[PDB]
Formats: structure tokens, C-alpha cells, sequence
């Protein structure tokens, strides 16, 4: 092949145009996304049921949705919440591969059918099927710095005047609205209510039939009366549109003629759906949308899109209003792709002044410049035929091939150069030969790398389709690489190089270069005569080898395990948990201490606080809530002490002072779906109908035991909500059916009042919204108010509700778990220090077989797909050896001289782990990949090596020292090349302080460290191997 | 903040940390949002050893939450055999009525506890006692059709 | 049924349209509103 377009270098160009034009159509066309999708698909059914109870909720919603999830496809796990804020959220988690949209419509039709069986409220409010999703491309914070708006007036006006603007703009995905539109609320008195002998029933009765759309008919409508001139539509009563309206609401005439009006028994505003989550933004109240990035999307564009949108409605801001960015990916994503295109241009930019500062012609130092970037657009165009994007893992990926596509440049023009300064053979005949040397090598090293890097795609789970990302981008890139070195790179060096005079060794020049290649020459022969010394004393260096491979197994163990770095993202959250029974405003108290703390003390790092009292990342109870701190940009806040980690460890211990509450900060993980890599995830289940009281027993027992182990396990911890006092009140049904109060009359009025009642729909400004009917605060907060609200008796009299109801407290959970149908507690925990996840998940599991009867347990999340995808890695490692040694084998044609080329493997690894260890770094997945790449290209070094020592040996009938000392004296240039280009080329990102600079250091420091020893060591060992292997094998 | 403590620990049932916070002297008369001192939750739960230790500890047995619920109540009606004994020895108020006029008998009764009644009746339960419904704890055994438990109330 | 096209559109083709979002190749959505009560919302989607 070669051959072929060395006397055609015109064909070899028009490759390279197709090539780079479906490389620069693929770059303008490909999606951009800070990550692709990792996570198995998940469908979540919500449903919301106005002032229910944990317990009512699972027994009504949760048990009946989760009964009726069957006949649907490739369902793993389903899980469910279901907590006081009168809330259910059933997670459907299915397996990887599987289409989200055949998982949603599966789930969203199964519901349909089970809608009869839920209650009319649940009915009514609706019960959402959506795909999940934790990853925001954004979230636009809407804020009223003047004080002029509550939380519940910006809502409603992002929901009218902003969300369906935000959700048809251009790459939009999902859009929620950080709070709810307007409703019309009504307050209900019940003093005046038992005055004119009234009810939360009749408010209802009369809400529901003074505020309703009737459908009347047509004047002359068909069949008609021939002759008939008009046919017009009848307009009837239509829906109310005001608060004033709402108040002229006519709910009974005395017996006197004087009239009692809605406005006369309850107060009537516009107000907000839930006043569970207050939203405060540097203690300025705040909505906002959470903005997602829609499937094969730019995120750059979209971004750049929702901010020309918000632009436009600038100017139809009410006073006050502020847009703000407490969260945005795009900066990130910028970022990345600035610093991956910056470090694909230096590399090119070095290789450049290597190739010039040895081979000393500008002409040679040109084919890499052309080579390299035609192998890179190629690969951009290989991307979108397999349907990738442009992402933080497939930019890397490229980062981490860059040594492997320098190196098919340099080894193919610096083999020329040789090629022609050994012989004096014109460019033509020169590049003829030095290809026919290396050809066959290169076709091997290709079938090598891809045992390699292949196998790495054939992971499953989340895991799997990270390493996926990795394997199929160097996978392309290297293919691409070694095809352009069979088309390309010849053609280029048969017409662009000049002839060199036979033993022209650039010693007769002057100056630095004429020193250089002296200097190198001498240098040269050192080498030579060194590893001649080497090939002498053998037996030691196989000591020396030994002595590495067991310092190489020491780090690996002793180098801590994680899937992706830390980094800091310019956000953290802020738990604030007050103990059970505390208020909404006792809560906003500490969050206005912790947004107090940070716009003070942490002034010059902290940008914005937002403080979400009653939420966590889902509706909590009253007692807790969290503050999203947004930081400055990492260059207004240098140095390691301005960093999430420290500003963390510091708010943490300043925040252990507070009294009647737990508050403590802590970053978010690089994708939220991984957490901790030695993390484990724990499902405690009821196999028995035990009961929710003797889970938690057997759960506390389970943490307990645990606790009796910190040698293998840490913070094993329940991801729950512990049981809170509860007002059980018993209404007598006999002093009820003897008074003749009817027992659905008490449990509306008690419900109605209490918990609020979602009565009907108004249009308001041409927006549908809900009306609710509830108690004025002051007359449902405490259990000496329930004697206050009265029901009409059959007689007409007004019965309190003292009269017949008794009260006790008892204890019951705010938010009651369930896993695969059946009740459960979540337990999170981690591998003690030194110890593998999979050694903690055995002791968790050794220690759940000792709990009462009935008491089971499972593993979900990352624990499930760690088992799954721990137990296919042994093949793979395996698949990947043999492949390799098999295409060695034919390759050589031998068994036997394989060997000499895989035991190059630890030569890299030890310097990669040395670097990392030294550095603090972890085992994460860059480190991995960069191992991958390390091994690879100091393989081909091996193989090039060995391919010229055994061809001198079989085709010059050369000795076996011999041949091995003329080999590596030829490849120590190309080798020393390639390594001083791709060592400095990396250099920038070992020592990069700025944004995501955590994967640029994973990746760097373990590339640096592994190609310094690779190189070093590779040099003198390979020799090595290769004349031990040859003498053991006659 | 050893009072708080001790209410987590006297609910979980942690015997340990209770001796240890009775050492250090933590309050026995904390009290949570509805007026559960250490006892009533430990009365409640179930957790014998640390009733014992709270009551040699001056801890008030005739404590009342805010709707007027005594240990013995929650001891009484959760079935608590051992801590209803307990409780009646240290001066539990046999007849203490809650804001509804309910007593530990009735609560007893209601859930159908045959030894804890008897118990109740001998330390001298007023077994005519009526709540705010004029019932008493017979009517409930007739009611629930409890033949054995209305069969000892009479 | 009954409903003139303003109260159809605020109470149906809006609330359906609005949740119309984040669906793959729609081209353009085009909707009416009758005096007959009736709403009809046609998506059409990128060839292929
Ligand atoms: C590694 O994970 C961490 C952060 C993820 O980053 C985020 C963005 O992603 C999250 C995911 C994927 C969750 O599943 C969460 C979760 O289940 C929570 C809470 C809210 O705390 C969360 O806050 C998250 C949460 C995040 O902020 N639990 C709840 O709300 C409920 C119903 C009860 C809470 C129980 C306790 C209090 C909780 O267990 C605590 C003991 C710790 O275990 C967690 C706070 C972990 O912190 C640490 C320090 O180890 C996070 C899971
Ligand atoms: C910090 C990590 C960096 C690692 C890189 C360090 C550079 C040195 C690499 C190892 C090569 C050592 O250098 C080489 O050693 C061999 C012996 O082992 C010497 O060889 C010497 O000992 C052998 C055996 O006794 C004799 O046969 C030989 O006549 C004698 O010269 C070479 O003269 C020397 O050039
Ligand atoms: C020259 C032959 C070398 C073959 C080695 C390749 C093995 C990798 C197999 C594979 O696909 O798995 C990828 C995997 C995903 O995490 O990446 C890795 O974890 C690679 C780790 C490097 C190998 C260490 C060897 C030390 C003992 C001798
Ligand atoms: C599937 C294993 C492939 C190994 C590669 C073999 C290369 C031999 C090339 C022979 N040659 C082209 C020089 O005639």
C-alpha cells in the first residue's frame, strides 16, 4: 500500500482532502456536552397529594402505582419515596442500552390504567412520567433586589412571560420552573364561618359551582329549522379571572334578606401553590428555570441562545427583577475545549522544533504539521459516524492519542531521513525502503493497540460507557493515524524530503546544530556501548526488572481507587438540618447565618448564596434546607486555600458552633450518578410484612454491628429520614352519628382547613391556574385550634370538633422508602481506609445475615453495576493479552519473541504510579486511560526495536547482540524524538492550577511520570528481553 | 446539649450512652416540641434498662406531654409489660387521665393487653373511669368483642 | 364542548403546546382553536 502511493501522492492528497473535509463538516455539525450519557436510563413517576401524610401517600399512590409496573422491558430495579410533604417520587431504573422513550411510554401507560385506583386529589393534581435526569446545562436564577415581589410574584411571571420563550429556544431540552404560577387562594375564617353557620364544604359547594365553565349550546344549531337565518354559539357561565370575583361569591341569603359573601368568611389574594419551599437568593427572594441541554444539542449555542432570549425580555422586566447564573456548565465546557485545542496545537507547534533541532530541515518538520491534523479531523468524522460528541471524556481521549499520532509521524520521516544518510539514496527509493522496513510493523502495532483499547469499550454499566468514550475515540484516532503513515506520510516524504549524502551525519556543520550532532553521535555510541555492558550482565537487570514489577504491584494497591477527580465546579452544597418538630422559620434562621457566613467571611470567593429552606434535591419537611453556594471565577480566587476543598473543611468546622442544628458543606461529584468509587449502596428490605418499627430495629442493629468494624467499614449511614412526633387525632364515629355530624363533612372540613384543598381551575391573564382553599395560618397551628372549626349537624346545628375527636401524640416516619415493591432503607457507607469496596460489600452483606427473620437486603446504584461490571473485568484483561501475543506471534513469526515485547508493560506503569503517588493523585479513570496509552506507545517502541533486530538477524544473517545493538542504536532518534514532544507537550497540564483542571492533572501526571521510566528504562530493558527470550527459545 | 442527647439515645434504646450521660449529669426532665422527657420515650420504644435508669435518676414518672400523656399511657397502650410494672412501682398515677379523660386502662384495654390490665387493676385502676365519651374500658373490650378482657372487667 | 376558541386555547392548546418542549427533529408545530370546542396541534418532524 506504501508502495502504491509513493508513485501516486496526488491520490494520497485527495484522501487527506475527503479526510479533513469530513473532519471540518463533522466539527461544525457534532453535539457539545460537558458529558455524554453515562447513566442506565431512568423513568420517575411524581405525584403530589395536598396535606397527606408519609403513611397516606404510600397506601393510596406509592403501593398502587408500583402493583400495576409490570409487563414492562428491561426493567433492573424500581425504588420509591414517599414523605409528609405529601409527595411520592417511584424511580424506574433500567438496563443500559435500553431506549428511554419505549422505557417512558411503557411506564406512563401502565400508570394510565392504575389512575381509576388512586385517589380523586392525586387524580387531579396529576402524576408526572418523566425521564431522569440530575444534569442542568444551567439554571437561570430570576431574583427582586428592590423588595417590591415575593417569591410566589416572580414564579408567576417566569411562568408566564419567560418559561415557553426559554422552552422553544434553539437546543432546549427540559425546562423547570423553581416554584409554581399563581393561585387563587382562599383563607377561610372559621369564626365567621360558624357565624352564618358555614363550612370549608360550602365554600367548596360554591367555589365549585360559581367558578365552572358551562356548556350551553348554538342559537339555529343542526338539525334547524329551515329558513333559519343565524347559527351563533351560546356562551353560558365561563370561568372567574379576579380576586374580586372569588369575593362576590354568593354562599347563602339569611332569613333577614342580608347576604354572606366568600369575602366574608375568608381573605382572597393571588398566592402561591406550596409555601413549603421558600427560595432566597443573597437573602433576596428568587425563583428560576432549571434549564437542561436537549438530546444532540450544542451547549455552547444553546447557552449562547437561552442568553439572547433573556435579552430580549430585558427590556419587559418589571422594576427589581434581576437575571443571575448561579450554575453553568458552558464556562466549563468552554474551557475544556479551549485547553484541548491549545494542547493539540502545542503538541504540533513542539514536534515542530524536535524534528527541526534533529533532522534540521524545515521540509521534514512540515509532514508531521500536515499528518497530525488530517489523523485529528479524521477522527472527528469517525466520531459522528459512530454518533458521538465532542464532551470532556472524547476531548481527553484525543489529549491522551496525541503521543501515538506524534509518533507514526516521526517514526515514518525520521526512518527516511536515516534511511538516506546510511545509504544515499534519493527521497523516492529512500521512502520505498525505510517503509518496507517498518510497513509490517505498523499493521501489527495497529491490531496491538486495538487488543488494547477495544476490549475497554466491552465494560458495562455506567463505568462501560465511560470507558467506551476512551476506547472508541484513541481506538479511531490510532487507526486513522496508521492508515495516513501507509497513504499519507510516504507519499509526502518521497516528494518533500531531500537527498542526504551517504555518512552525512551533520557533523561537518557549524554553529549549535554541528555541535548538537556531534554531541547526539557521541551519545549514540554511549548508549550503544552502555547496553552492550547490559546484554553482558543480564541476570542482573532481570533482578533489576523484578525488583520494578514488585514495586509497580506496591503502588497500585497503595494508590487510593476513584472513577473521576473532585474538581471544583465553582458550586457546593450546604446541608442545614434542625431536629425533629422545627419550623420553616426556625430553618430560614440558620440558612440566614450560613448566607451570612459566606458573604462576609468567604467574600472573596463566594459569589452568591442560594438558600432553599424545605428542600434538599427534593421537597423535605420544614427542619431542613441547603444553600447552593455559587463561587467567584477561579481566577479571582488563586491558590489551594480558595478552593471548594478548603472553603469546605473551613465553613464545615466554623458551622460546628451552631446549636439546634447540623449544618455542613461538601462539594458535588464530577457527574452526580458515580459517587464515591469505595462508596457502596445498601438497600435494607422488609421480605416479611415485619413493619416499618422493626426495619428500623433491624436497620440500627445492622448500623450497630457496623460500627464494630472501622477496620473495613466507614460512615455507614442511613440515607433517611428518622421517625418525627405526629398529631393522631381519633374522630368518635358514634358521638358523630349521635350529634348527626356527617363523618365526610368532618374529614373535609378537618382536610379542607388543615392540609388545603385543590378545589378548581380559574384564568387568570389568560392562564389556567388552580384555586385552593385553606385555614388563615392563625387558626391551624397548634391542636388547641382544632376546637375552633365547627360542622353543621343534619339539624342545622354547629358542632365544634372538640365534641367528638380525641388526641395523643405518637411517632411515624416523614418519608417512608420502598425498593422493588417492598418496604426498605437506603444505607450508604464506604471501604475503611486500604480496603477494596467489594471487601466492605461481603462484611455488609456477612453482617445483614445476622438480623431478625424476614430482614432482607440488596445492592442498587453504583454497588449493583460495581458487581456487574467487576465481574466481566478478569475476561477482558485476559481477551486483550491474548489478542495481543497473538498478533506478536504473527506478526514475528514466533511464540516465543512475543514475550520480549510484553514485558515492556510495567516499565510504564511504575512511572505513571511513582508521579501520581508523589503528585497525590488517585486511580481514576484519565490515570487508567493514560496507562493504556503509556503501555501502547512504549509497546510500539518495543516492537519497532525487536522488528529490526530479528530482521537483520533472519534477512543479513546477522548475531543475536549484534543485530539487538545496530537495532536500538536505529530506533534511539525516533524513540528520544517522540518522548521529548510528548513529555513537554503534556507539561502545561501536570502543573495547571485553573478550571477543571483536576482531569487535566489525572491525565497528565500519570502520562509524564509513565513516559519519563517508559523511555528511560525501555531503551536498556528491551535489549534485554529481547536476547533472554531468544536464548531460553532456541 | 446533653439533654437533646439524651432524648436521641433514650428512644434508640442506647443503655450505654445513658449511663454515661447520667454520669455527666444530663437533664432526665428534657423535653422535645410535644413535651416527651427521656422516660415517655423510652416508655414508648420500649427500652426497660434505661426506664429503670432514668427513674433512679429523678426522673419525673408522672411527666406529661402537652395533650397530657404520661409514660405510663405510652408504656400501657405499646403493650410494655415489664415497663408498666416498673413505672406503677416508682408512683406511676394509675388513674392518670390525658386532655381526652383517657387512662392507661383504657389504652390497655384498647389494644387488648390481658396481663398489662391486670396489672393496672391491681396497683388500683378505676375501672369506671370514662373519657370525654362517657366510656369505659369494658365498653371498649364489648365493642372491640375482647371476650376474655371484658370477661376480666367484670 | 361548549367552549369558545379563546377559552379552548387558555385552557388546552396552550397547556398542551407549552409541554411540547424537548421532543427530537420537530420542524414547526402548527395549532387551531374552534368555537366548536375542537383543538387540533399537528407536529411535523425532520425528514427521516
Ligand atoms: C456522596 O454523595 C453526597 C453528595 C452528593 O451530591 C448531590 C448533588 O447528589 C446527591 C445525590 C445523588 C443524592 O442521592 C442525595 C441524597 O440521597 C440525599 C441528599 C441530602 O442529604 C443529597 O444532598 C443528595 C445529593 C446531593 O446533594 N439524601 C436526602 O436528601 C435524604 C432523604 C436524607 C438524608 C440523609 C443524610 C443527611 C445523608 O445521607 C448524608 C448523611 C450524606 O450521605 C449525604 C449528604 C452525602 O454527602 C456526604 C457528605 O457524603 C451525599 C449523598
Ligand atoms: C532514577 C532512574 C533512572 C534510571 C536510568 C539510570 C541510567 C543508567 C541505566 C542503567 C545502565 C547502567 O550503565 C551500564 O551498566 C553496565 C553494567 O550494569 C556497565 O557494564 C559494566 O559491568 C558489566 C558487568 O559487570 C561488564 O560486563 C562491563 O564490562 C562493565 O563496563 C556499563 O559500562 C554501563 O554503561
Ligand atoms: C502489551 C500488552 C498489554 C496489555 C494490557 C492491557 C490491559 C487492559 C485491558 C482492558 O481493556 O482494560 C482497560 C482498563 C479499564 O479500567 O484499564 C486499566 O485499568 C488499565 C490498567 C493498566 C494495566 C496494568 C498492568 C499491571 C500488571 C502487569
Ligand atoms: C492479525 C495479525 C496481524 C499481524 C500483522 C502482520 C504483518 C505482516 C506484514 C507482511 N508484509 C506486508 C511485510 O509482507
Amino acid at each position: 500500500m506504501p508502495n502504491f502511493f509513493i508513485d501516486r501522492p496526488i491520490f494520497a492528497w485527495v484522501i487527506a482532502i475527503i479526510i479533513m473535509l469530513a473532519g471540518g463538516l463533522a466539527i461544525l455539525k457534532l453535539p457539545v456536552a460537558q458529558y455524554p450519557t453515562i447513566a442506565p436510563p431512568a423513568v420517575t413517576i411524581s405525584a403530589s397529594y395536598p396535606g397527606a401524610d408519609a403513611k397516606t401517600v404510600q397506601d393510596t399512590v406509592t403501593q398502587v402505582i408500583e402493583q400495576n409496573m409490570n409487563g414492562i422491558d428491561n426493567l433492573m430495579y424500581m425504588s420509591s419515596n414517599s414523605d409528609s410533604t405529601g409527595t411520592v417520587q417511584i424511580t424506574l431504573t433500567f438496563e443500559s442500552g435500553t431506549d428511554a422513550d419505549i422505557a417512558q411510554v411503557q411506564v406512563q401507560n401502565k400508570l394510565q390504567l392504575a389512575m381509576p385506583l388512586l385517589p380523586q386529589e392525586v387524580q387531579q393534581q396529576g402524576v408526572s412520567v418523566e425521564k431522569s435526569s440530575s444534569s442542568f446545562l444551567m439554571v437561570v436564577g430570576v431574583i427582586n433586589t428592590d423588595g417590591t415581589m415575593t417569591q410566589e410574584d416572580i414564579s408567576d411571571y417566569v411562568a408566564a412571560n419567560m418559561k415557553d420563550a426559554i422552552s422553544r429556544t434553539s437546543g432546549v431540552g427540559d425546562v423547570q420552573l423553581f416554584g409554581s404560577q399563581y393561585a387563587m387562594r382562599i383563607w377561610m375564617n372559621p369564626n365567621e364561618l360558624n357565624k352564618f353557620q358555614l363550612t370549608p364544604v360550602d365554600v367548596i359547594t360554591a367555589i365549585k359551582a360559581q367558578n365552572a365553565q358551562v356548556a350551553a349550546g348554538q342559537l339555529g344549531g343542526t338539525p334547524p329549522v329551515k329558513g333559519q337565518q343565524l347559527n351563533a354559539s351560546i356562551i353560558a357561565q365561563t370561568r372567574l379571572t379576579s380576586t374580586e370575583e372569588f369575593g362576590k361569591i354568593l354562599l347563602k341569603v339569611n332569613q333577614d334578606g342580608s347576604r354572606v359573601l366568600l369575602r366574608d368568611v375568608a381573605k382572597i389574594e393571588l398566592g402561591g401553590e406550596n409555601y413549603d419551599i421558600i427560595a432566597e437568593f443573597n437573602g433576596q427572594p428568587a425563583s428560576g428555570l432549571g434549564i437542561k441541554l436537549a438530546t444532540g444539542a450544542n451547549a455552547l449555542d444553546t447557552a449562547a441562545a437561552i442568553r439572547a432570549e433573556l435579552a430580549k425580555m430585558e427590556p419587559f422586566f418589571p422594576s427589581g427583577l434581576k437575571i443571575v447564573y448561579p450554575y453553568d456548565t458552558t464556562p466549563f465546557v468552554k474551557i475544556s475545549i479551549h485547553e484541548v485545542v491549545k494542547t493539540l496545537v502545542e503538541a504540533i507547534i513542539l514536534v515542530f522544533l524536535v524534528m527541526y533541532l534533529f533532522l534540521q530541515n524545515f521540509r521534514a518538520t512540515l509532514i508531521p504539521t500536515i499528518a497530525v491534523p488530517v489523523v485529528l479531523l479524521g477522527t472527528f468524522a469517525v466520531l459522528a459516524a459512530f454518533g458521538f460528541s465532542i464532551n470532556t471524556l472524547t476531548m481527553f481521549g484525543m489529549v491522551l492519542a496525541i503521543g501515538l499520532l506524534v509518533d507514526d509521524a516521526i517514526v515514518v520521516v525520521e526512518n527516511v531521513e536515516r534511511v538516506m544518510a546510511e545509504e544515499g539514496l534519493p527521497p523516492k527509493e529512500a521512502t520505498r525502503k525505510s517503509m518496507g522496513q517498518i510497513q509490517g510493523a505498523l499493521v501489527g502495532i495497529a491490531m496491538v493497540l486495538s487488543a488494547v483499547f477495544v476490549p475497554m469499550a466491552f465494560f458495562g454499566g455506567s463505568t462501560g460507557a465511560i470507558y467506551r468514550q476512551f476506547s472508541i475515540t484513541i481506538v479511531s484516532a490510532m487507526a486513522l493515524s496508521v492508515l495516513v503513515a501507509l497513504i499519507l506520510t510516504p507519499a509526502l516524504c518521497a516528494t518533500m524530503l531531500k537527498p542526504i549524502a551517504k555518512g552525512d551525519h551533520g557533523e561537518g556543520k557549524k554553529g549549535f546544530f554541528g555541535w548538537f550532532n556531534r554531541m547526539f553521535e557521541k551519545s549514540t555510541h554511549h548508549y550503544t556501548d552502555s547496553v552492550g555492558g547490559i546484554l553482558r550482565s543480564t541476570g542482573r537487570y532481570l533482578v533489576l526488572y523484578l525488583i520494578i514489577v514488585v514495586g509497580m504491584a506496591y503502588l497500585f494497591v497503595r494508590l487510593p481507587s476513584s472513577f473521576l477527580p473532585d474538581e471544583d465546579q465553582g458550586v457546593f452544597m450546604t446541608m442545614v438540618q434542625l431536629p425533629a418538630g422545627a419550623t420553616q422559620e426556625r430553618t430560614q434562621k440558620v440558612l440566614n447565618e450560613v448566607t451570612h457566613y459566606y458573604l462576609t467571611k468567604e467574600k472573596n470567593n463566594v459569589e452568591s448564596v442560594f438558600a432553599v429552606n424545605g428542600f434538599g434535591f427534593a421537597p423535605r419537611p420544614q427542619n431542613t434546607g441547603i444553600a447552593f453556594v455559587s463561587l467567584k471565577d477561579w481566577a479571582d480566587r488563586p491558590g489551594e486555600e480558595n478552593k471548594v476543598e478548603a472553603i469546605t473543611m473551613r465553613a464545615t468546622r466554623a458551622f460546628s458552633q451552631i446549636k439546634d442544628a447540623m449544618v455542613f458543606a461538601f462539594n458535588l461529584p464530577a457527574i452526580v450518578e458515580l459517587g464515591t468509587a469505595t462508596g457502596f449502596d445498601f438497600e435494607l428490605i422488609d421480605q416479611a410484612g415485619l413493619g416499618h418499627e422493626k426495619l428500623t430495629q433491624a436497620r440500627n442493629q445492622l448500623l450497630a454491628e457496623a460500627a464494630k468494624h472501622p477496620d473495613m467499614l466507614t460512615s455507614v449511614r442511613p440515607n433517611g429520614l428518622e421517625d418525627t412526633p405526629q398529631f393522631k387525632i381519633d374522630i368518635d364515629q358514634e358521638k358523630a352519628q349521635a350529634l348527626g355530624v356527617s363523618i365526610n363533612d368532618i374529614n373535609t372540613t378537618l382536610g379542607a382547613a388543615w392540609g388545603g384543598s385543590y378545589v378548581n381551575d380559574f384564568i387568570d391573564r389568560g392562564r389556567v391556574k388552580k384555586v385552593y382553599v385553606m385555614s388563615e395560618a392563625k387558626y391551624r397551628m397548634l391542636p388547641d385550634d382544632i376546637g375552633d372549626w365547627y360542622v353543621r349537624a343534619a339539624d342545622g346545628q354547629m358542632v365544634p370538633f372538640s365534641a367528638f375527636s380525641s388526641s395523643r401524640w405518637e411517632y411515624g416516619s416523614p418519608r417512608l422508602e420502598r425498593y422493588n415493591g417492598l418496604p426498605s432503607m437506603e444505607i450508604l457507607g464506604q471501604a475503611a481506609p486500604g480496603k477494596s469496596t467489594g471487601e466492605a460489600m461481603e462484611l455488609m452483606e456477612q453482617l445483614a445475615s445476622k438480623l431478625p427473620t424476614g430482614v432482607g437486603y440488596d445492592w442498587t446504584g453504583m454497588s449493583y453495576q460495581e458487581r456487574l461490571s467487576g465481574n466481566q473485568a478478569p475476561s477482558l484483561y485476559a481477551i486483550s493479552l491474548i489478542v495481543v501475543f497473538l498478533c506478536l506471534a504473527a506478526l514475528y513469526e514466533s511464540w516465543s519473541i512475543p514475550f520480549s515485547v510484553m514485558l515492556v508493560v510495567p516499565l510504564g506503569v511504575i512511572g505513571a504510579l511513582l508521579a501520581a503517588t508523589f503528585r497525590g493523585l488517585t486511580n481514576d479513570v484519565y490515570f487508567q486511560v493514560g496507562l493504556l496509552t503509556t503501555i501502547g506507545l512504549s509497546a510500539k517502541n518495543a516492537i519497532l526495536i525487536v522488528e529490526f533486530a530479528k530482521d537483520l538477524m533472519d534477512k543479513e544473517g546477522k548475531g543475536l547482540i549484534e543485530a539487538t545493538l545496530d537495532a536500538v542504536r536505529m530506533r534511539l532518534r525516533p524513540i528520544l524524538m517522540t518522548s521529548l514532544a510528548f513529555i513537554l507537550g503534556v507539561m502545561p497540564l501536570v502543573i495547571s492550577t485553573g478550571a477543571g483542571s483536576g482531569a487535566q492533572n489525572a491525565v497528565g501526571t500519570g502520562v509524564m511520570g509513565g513516559m519519563v521510566t517508559a523511555t528511560v528504562l525501555a531503551i536498556f530493558f528491551v535489549p534485554v528481553f529481547f536476547v533472554v527470550v531468544r536464548r531460553r527459545f532456541s | 446539649d446533653l439533654g437533646k442527647k439524651l432524648l436521641e439515645a433514650a428512644r434508640a434504646g442506647r443503655d450505654d450512652e445513658v449511663r454515661i450521660l447520667m454520669a455527666n449529669g444530663a437533664d432526665v426532665n428534657a423535653a422535645d416540641v410535644v413535651g416527651w422527657t427521656p422516660l415517655h420515650l423510652a416508655a414508648y420504644w420500649g427500652h426497660l434498662e434505661i426506664v429503670e435508669v432514668l427513674l433512679k435518676n429523678g426522673a419525673d414518672v408522672n411527666a406529661y406531654d402537652t395533650l397530657g400523656s404520661t409514660p405510663l399511657h405510652l408504656a400501657a397502650h405499646f403493650g410494655h409489660l415489664e415497663i408498666v410494672e416498673v413505672l406503677l412501682k416508682n408512683g406511676a398515677d394509675v388513674n392518670a387521665k390525658d386532655d381526652n379523660g383517657i387512662t392507661p386502662l383504657h389504652l390497655a384495654a384498647n389494644r387488648g393487653h390481658l396481663e398489662i390490665v391486670e396489672v393496672l387493676l391491681k396497683y388500683g385502676a378505676d375501672v369506671n373511669a370514662q373519657d370525654k365519651f362517657g366510656k369505659t374500658a369494658f365498653d371498649i373490650s364489648i365493642n372491640n368483642g375482647n371476650e376474655d378482657l371484658a370477661e376480666i372487667l367484670q
